[PDB]
């Protein structure tokens, strides 16, 4: 009772990796003399090799001295193995400081096996290279970073990145400039563009005649494009772009960043559209590129991205709306105080006709999500407490409500400043978040009090969305969830309904349901047109990347509508782009193989909700369609030699016949046992010296 | 909008069922 | 709670005026009726346990789609007119349902029987996977499939091996259960068995033990019941009218079908009748392994030296062998059961089936 309401309460975190610690240092959690009864239980399981009932009584004591007193001698692999998937969570409470101080009396010794999920989860500075000691192979060195760069989380932005993949000859760094390209979604995502050539399906492309349906024709280029680089309907027709004018002008040209999506350099070809002549055909420049180079922050072998953010300067407005809205993508990964110094005079008068800021909250929150910024935080919450400028209406309220409820992931003590704009204004949504706070801050989640209370309060729209995450982890609430989400789809107002296809279209895609698909036929006239011109793109969102199958159902309802009328034409192409978007196949990843999560996964979700309402209530901004290719992950499942270069190299079969370095597939696990971290995705392999085989 | 809508046919058509059915069922239907 | 403080607490204030003219309505001298059929024109069929069968007219409280034929729902003493419609979530509306998604038994697992897997795979995973083979040849794939034996080896794991390569959704539905209770609700359980897995249908339903509905003798008066007849002939109807690209699928057992309704059987429907065959070392094993894992053993016990010599027992007498070895302990006060246990009550229980089949043939 003494270590466990002395360690419950505070401010900052638990555990240190000091060999001196004997959990007296700094706050006393509990008496000196009490401390060595604690250790009394060390030298009874330490001869009768109880480790297994060992840990048991370790977790509910909830003692971080005991775990480096037990380790002692004999065997440092296979007793250690065990405690990796039991110590960390055998109770609903995770206690994530336990293994931090046993990481002392390794420190001379460790071993292959256990010091390499010590690299992931918290990933400590000591842990990544702890395993790098112990492991001469330079081949193991490889396998060991393609884990390590997909977490991303707490080291993302410049700073940090970039600057250790330079690289140098040593052996307790060895980071290549090539294992950053392969590690990272560099050079694979490359070789899945130029493998769909041959994987193409048909193509809807038209360009018919007239300039009003000009703007459906080029639209849905971009969808059929994406992973797809055509250059030969471009090039060779440049009309069927600058006849579009006001603001289809910025949704055309953004069609052909898709085309040179994951590029080298996608600015040289887009260069023509820059500057012409109006500022009309100079907007759609700018939201081309961040698509084009969306999912990369330093590029592939040059920093594309610097070139970018010095035009975000303008007095214009269409500019302006696309220079916002376009660069707040393809800077995810990058933090850089030029764009921010540059966009906060502008957001200060945050007038929607002139200067076009009401986008600028959604900016800041997908670009510096899971960052450290003082800049950032200090002006935002000044000018919210302030309520400078003309600022009334709950819009923009609500804007930089949710864009401070996002920043703070990843930060604690820096998440102070951040709850006094919470405890401020009320909202739906706010309201929520004060129980999540536990969350980040605690390192992990599933006590009582973190779950049941968010369904007390359902029973607005981003306490639905919570649910969803904390059932993939908990085996209680994730059986009472699928009741709870069908009374929340019937409400009036709209953000409620708007959330649950964006939510459940992430769960349906191995678990379809017929009920979810029976209530977008209502959907669609119910009170204003506004929600049936929405309702058309509202069911091509669940079915993105996916045609037939089980979504014959859905079809049915998307054929019945084609043109009622001049803009019901381009309204139902809407519907066709995100049908055969990605070529037919394609996937939504909230997580990785890693058994971590990723921030800017989840603030693209929340960004998403809070814009595409352009067609629904509140109307905003038509470039907001191109918002969901900012969280949509790549599909792929590689697999290498002991070389560490891409090979061609047989593997399982998938979902066509093999699986080759650079080619789809998804959840797919191997029996070959690999060197270190045997997972899904890309792996270096391994054969027994049973068989012989190049294979 | 349409939430009072749906009640509303087991609201305002229940003041009518008290005087009209019961006197339709009256004699132990 | 904090957030509903302030919506829903203001909501039942407001709403309170439209629950009083309702209790008004209610009354507190409440019944439970039975219903029959339910009309567009607001009229129903309702009995109470006394039976006074009654004809009333339908009042406005709940929508009409939560009110189904065969249902119970709440009456007054005035007029007889339904108040309410009673909850079903106590009283199970079907006989017995339970959904297992994706289970352990696979076809790897259930030993020897490949034999039978054979057979069933043909009639089940080669549809779902191909379907298109089967449109060449214009011909009708058979969904159901005939079992025997007995429970426990055959049955028990062929039922859910299916289940796994085909990823389907295991059903288990008790055959005696099919007469249950009540009068009228036969035509309805045969619906819902369909209804329920006929909206997604990765699922296969599985009926086990039918001695008796499937006997309807020479009529169904002097001894017989009116609800045998109702499910019998409503799953004929269903089993043969419903035509699918092989989702849904409905599997029985039974261990006698000369007795069964040859109507029922509807031949070119069902085209695939399974026997039963005798478990090879590795599915005795199996059963073992699931007796002997809390039975005290010594390291001296091995599985493979009990099924080595053996007379090839059912799953009731392999039971009934890791039975008696343990009366053997308990005889001479010991905790732990040594390897010549085993023997002796293997010894035992083969003895009391076959041993010289009366010696003779000259």
């Amino acid at each position: 009772d003494q270590v466990e309401k002395d360690a419950e309460d505070e401010t900052s975190s638990d555990g240190s990796k000091s060999d001196g610690s004997a959990a007296t240092s700094g706050f006393e959690f509990s008496k000196e003399d009490t401390l060595r009864l604690c250790l009394d239980i060390v030298p009874y399981f330490l001869k009768h090799n109880g480790e297994e009932d060992a840990v048991d009584l370790l977790l509910e004591i909830e003692s971080i001295d005991k775990l480096p007193q037990f380790v002692d001698e004999n065997t440092f692999q296979r007793v250690c193995q065990y405690m990796v998937a039991c110590v960390p969570l055998l109770p609903p409470p995770e206690d994530v400081a336990f293994l931090k101080t046993a990481y002392s009396i390794y420190l001379s010794q460790n071993e292959l096996t256990d010091a390499i999920a010590l690299a992931v989860r918290l990933g400590e500075e000591d842990m990544i290279r702890s395993v790098f000691d112990a492991t001469s192979d330079p081949v193991m060195h490889k396998q060991l970073a393609y884990i390590l760069a997909a977490q991303k989380t707490s080291f993302e932005y410049e700073g940090v990145q970039d600057i250790i993949g330079n690289g140098k000859l040593s052996e307790h760094f060895l980071y290549l400039a090539k294992e950053l390209n392969l590690t990272g979604p560099k050079v694979p995502e490359d070789i899945y563009k130029s493998h769909l050539d041959n994987s193409k399906s048909v193509f809807s492309s038209a360009g018919l005649d007239s300039a009003q349906q000009n703007l459906a024709s080029s639209f849905v280029n971009g969808f059929l494009n994406l992973g797809y680089c055509n250059d030969k309907l471009i090039v060779d027709n440049d009309n069927w772009v600058y006849k579009t004018k006001g603001d289809g002008m910025t949704s055309a040209v953004a069609s052909i960043g898709s085309i040179y999506q994951w590029n080298l350099d996608g600015l040289q070809q887009l260069d023509k559209y820059l500057y012409v002549d109006e500022p009309e055909v100079k907007a759609g420049a700018l939201l081309g590129i961040g698509i084009s180079a969306s999912g990369v922050h330093d590029g592939e072998v040059e920093p594309a991205l610097l070139l970018l953010q010095d035009y975000v300067t303008n007095p214009d407005t269409k500019i302006s709306s696309a220079a916002i809205l376009g660069l707040g993508i393809a800077f995810a990964g990058s933090k850089n105080d030029e764009v921010l110094g540059l966009l906060l005079p502008i957001a200060a008068s945050t007038d929607l006709p002139i200067e076009t800021a009401a986008m600028a909250s959604l900016a800041l929150a997908h670009v510096f999500v899971g960052t450290c910024n003082g800049d950032i935080t200090t002006s935002i919450m000044d000018n919210f407490l302030e309520r400078t400028a003309i600022e009334l209406k709950t819009d923009w309220v609500r804007f930089l409500a949710l864009a401070l409820g996002i920043l703070y992931m990843g930060q604690g003590e820096q998440v102070d400043d951040v709850l006094e704009t919470i405890s401020a204004i009320e909202h739906p949504m706010t309201s929520a978040i004060e129980v999540l706070v536990g969350s980040c801050a605690y390192t992990g989640t599933g006590d009582v009090l973190l779950i049941q209370d968010l369904l007390h309060r359902l029973t607005l729209a981003y306490a639905v969305l919570g649910i969803a995450l904390i059932a993939l982890g908990e085996d209680i609430g994730k059986e009472m969830s699928l009741r709870h989400f069908g009374h929340l789809m019937h409400y009036g107002n709209e953000h409620i309904r708007r959330m649950v296809p964006l939510a459940m279209g992430i769960v349906s895609v191995s678990d379809p349901q017929m009920k979810v698909f029976d209530t977008l036929t209502r959907f669609s006239h119910d009170a204003d047109l506004e929600v049936s011109m929405n309702s058309i793109f509202a069911m091509g969102l669940c079915g993105a990347g996916t045609n037939n199958a089980r979504l014959a159902q859905l079809l049915r309802q998307l054929a019945s509508y084609y043109s009622r009328e001049q803009d019901a034409l381009f309204i139902t192409r809407l519907a066709q782009g995100l049908l055969h978007l990605g070529k037919g196949t394609m996937t939504m990843d909230v997580f990785n193989d890693a058994h971590v999560l990723n921030k800017v996964t989840l603030a693209s979700i929340l960004t998403t909700a809070v814009g595409l309402v352009s067609p629904s209530f509140m109307l905003k901004h038509h470039q907001l369609f191109y918002m969901l290719n900012a969280g949509i992950r790549p599909k792929f499942i590689l697999a290498l030699n002991d070389e560490g270069e891409p090979i061609k190299v047989n593997v399982r079969v998938g979902q066509p016949v093999l699986l080759n370095h650079g080619e789809r597939a998804e959840l797919e696990t191997d029996e070959y046992i690999s060197y270190t971290s045997h997972i899904e995705g890309v792996v270096i392999l391994k054969k027994n010296p049973d068989y012989r085989e190049e294979e | 909008l349409k939430q009072t809508e749906n009640d509303l046919k087991d609201i305002e058509a229940r003041i009518k069922e008290k005087a009209g059915v019961k006197e339709s069922d009256t004699g132990l239907a | 709670f904090v957030s509903n403080s302030e919506i829903l607490k203001p909501f039942e204030k407001k709403q309170e005026e439209e629950k009083k003219q309702l209790e008004e309505i209610r009354g507190n001298p409440l019944s439970i009726g039975t219903l029959e059929e339910i009309i567009d024109d607001d009229h129903a069929i309702v009995t109470s346990p006394t039976m006074p069968d009654y004809y009333v007219s339908i009042l406005s409280f709940v929508d009409k789609e939560l009110l189904e034929p065969g249902c119970s729902v709440l009456l007054h003493h005035k007029t007889m007119s339904i108040v309410g419609v009673l909850q079903d979530d106590a009283d199970p509306m079907v006989s017995v349902m339970k959904m297992d998604k994706s289970p352990t038994e696979s076809y790897s697992d259930i030993g020897g029987l490949e034999s039978q897997i054979q057979e069933i795979k043909e009639s089940v995973e080669l549809p779902l996977t191909h379907p298109e083979l089967y449109e060449e040849m214009g011909i009708k794939p058979p969904k159901g499939v005939i079992l025997y034996g007995a429970p426990g080896t055959g049955k028990t794991l062929l039922a859910k091996a299916v289940a796994n390569q085909t990823s389907a959704t295991f059903l288990r539905i008790v055959g005696s259960e099919l007469i249950q209770k009540y009068l009228g609700d036969g035509p309805r359980l045969c619906r819902q068995i369909f209804k329920v897995a006929g909206e997604n249908a990765p699922s296969i339903v599985f009926i086990d033990e039918i001695d008796a509905i499937g006997t309807k003798r020479y009529d169904s008066n002097s001894g017989g019941e009116r609800e045998i007849q109702r499910t019998m002939l409503e799953l004929l109807n269903q089993l043969d009218g419903f035509d699918d690209r092989g989702d849904v699928k409905v599997i029985m057992a039974t261990n006698k079908i000369e007795t069964l309704d040859p109507a029922l059987i509807r031949p070119g429907r069902i085209d695939r009748k399974i026997l039963f065959e005798n478990p090879d070392l590795s599915t005795k094993k199996k059963i073992l392994g699931i007796h002997t894992s809390k039975m005290n053993l010594s390291e001296d016990v091995n599985l493979e030296t009990l099924v080595t010599t053996k007379d090839d027992l059912s799953g009731a007498d392999i039971q009934a062998m890791c039975t008696e070895a343990g009366l053997l302990a308990l005889r001479e006060r010991r905790m732990q059961v040594t390897a010549e246990d085993f023997k002796q009550a293997k010894e035992r229980v083969m003895k009391n089936k076959v041993e010289e089949n009366l010696e003779g043939l000259y």
